[PDB]
């Protein structure tokens, strides 16, 4: 379905800037 | 059907009792570290910690010099040098502010826009990558780090009226906007043209040239359409290759620019047809400046009305009618909810209102 095919591409996505936001460590607030 | 339910668990009203237009925690905190948020209303910045048994925590408060000035947003980033967190207030004044959350000091400020701002956003590749949508009707890239204007987004076929919103999609690839001409509108960003005024942002040296910075007008967006709404639109976010959009038909309405197959990145600008998907149904918000909002993995979408309800879905349920979730209601919550957000793990949302109360929902 194009439902699932979006749900897919978000996961992925979503997924890259997760990875991207893992690998840096911003300092406290 | 829906899992997603929530427990209020604290609420506080703030001194200044003017209304709070806006909210957003802080997404670029490294996991462990204290969840922090800041809220937006009257000249004020106000920033505030979540702790456990629904305890929250104020930090910091700006106040803005300018006793006139009417915060309507903000937006997090970090500065990508120093790993350091950032904050980008604006409104009415149309200047943008970008303060440092730990001493509440402006840092630098940008004038340009002709009339006020209601949206800023931060690309999400990009921390230095900043957008502004305008009353003065166009869009406006900026690059923080070498403190240029790289785009105008307006013009020829630019918005006709006041920009209302603008989000950029999760790879930061393309920009949607919207506002009061009742059209939605898209600008690649990922365009040949774009791509370079973007490296070219980045080479610019102010102290090893005495000309100053050509930024690109974009007169003429990828796709325009003006026939899902018949009236302002306030609010728009993509959802992967779909667009969720509200005007002040209580729903909020699932569409993609042409026909139900077609590619997001093969649509011709020229493309005269569009495919609506679903609608979000919700009621009592028909007034103007009502925002939603989605946690970081695109699974819940909120939105507050006017009468203090806070509307949840749940975004895995693939009809829009089974997916919404118990409304969250407090029988002391009764004014207009501007703006929600979630915490980066969904663990928390929280509301601002327009008579200065902000209310903590944790999820069960
Ligand atoms: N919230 C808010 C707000 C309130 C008053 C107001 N007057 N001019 C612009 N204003 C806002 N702008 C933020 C906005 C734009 C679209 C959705 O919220």
């Amino acid at each position: 379905s194009m439902f699932s095919s979006n749900r897919q591409k978000i996961l992925e996505r979503t997924e890259i800037l997760n990875q991207e936001w893992k690998q840096r460590r911003i300092q406290p607030v | 059907k829906c899992k997603y339910s929530f427990k209020c668990v604290n609420s506080l009203k703030e001194d200044h009792n003017q209304p709070l237009f806006g909210v957003q925690f802080n997404w670029h905190s490294k996991e462990g570290d204290p969840l922090v948020f800041a809220t937006v209303g009257s000249n004020r910045v106000t920033l505030y910690e979540c702790h456990s048994q629904g305890e929250i925590r104020l930090l910091q408060s700006y106040v803005d010099a300018d006793a006139d000035e009417n915060f309507y947003t903000c937006a997090w980033t970090y500065d990508s040098n120093t790993s350091h967190p950032l904050l980008a207030v604006a409104g009415s004044r149309g200047i943008i502010r970008i303060i440092n959350p730990i001493t509440m000091q402006c840092i630098k400020h940008y004038v340009g826009h002709g009339n006020a701002i209601n949206e800023l956003k931060f690309h999400p590749r990009d921390p230095n990558l900043l957008l502004s949508v305008s009353k003065d009707h166009a869009l406006r890239l900026w690059n923080i780090q070498t403190d240029t204007l790289v785009a105008i987004f307006g013009g020829v076929e630019g918005h006709r009226d006041e920009v209302l919103s603008a989000d950029y999609d999760l790879l930061g690839e393309k920009i949607m906007s919207c506002g009061m001409d009742h059209s939605l509108k898209l600008w690649r960003i990922n365009s040949k043209r774009m791509m370079n005024a973007i490296k070219e942002s980045y080479d610019y040296n102010p102290n090893k040239t005495n000309r100053p910075f050509i930024s690109q007008k974009i007169h003429f967006p990828d796709f325009s359409t003006r026939d899902i709404h018949r009236n302002y639109v306030d609010c728009v976010r993509w959802l992967g290759d779909l667009i969720l959009s509200k005007s002040c038909e209580n729903a909020i309405v699932c569409w993609k620019p042409g026909k139900m197959e077609d590619d997001i990145d093969k649509i011709k600008p020229s493309e005269s047809n569009v495919t609506i998907l679903g609608r979000f149904d919700y009621s009592q918000c028909d007034i103007w400046y009502m925002r939603f909002s989605m946690d970081f993995w695109q699974k819940m979408l909120a939105l507050g009305n006017q009468v203090g309800k806070l509307y949840v879905w749940d975004l895995e349920v693939e009809d829009p009618h089974k997916a919404k979730c118990t409304t969250l209601t407090h029988h002391k919550c009764g004014a207009a909810i501007r703006q929600t957000s979630f915490s980066r793990d969904s663990s928390i949302l929280i509301a601002v209102c327009d008579d200065a109360s902000i209310w903590r929902w944790d999820r069960l």
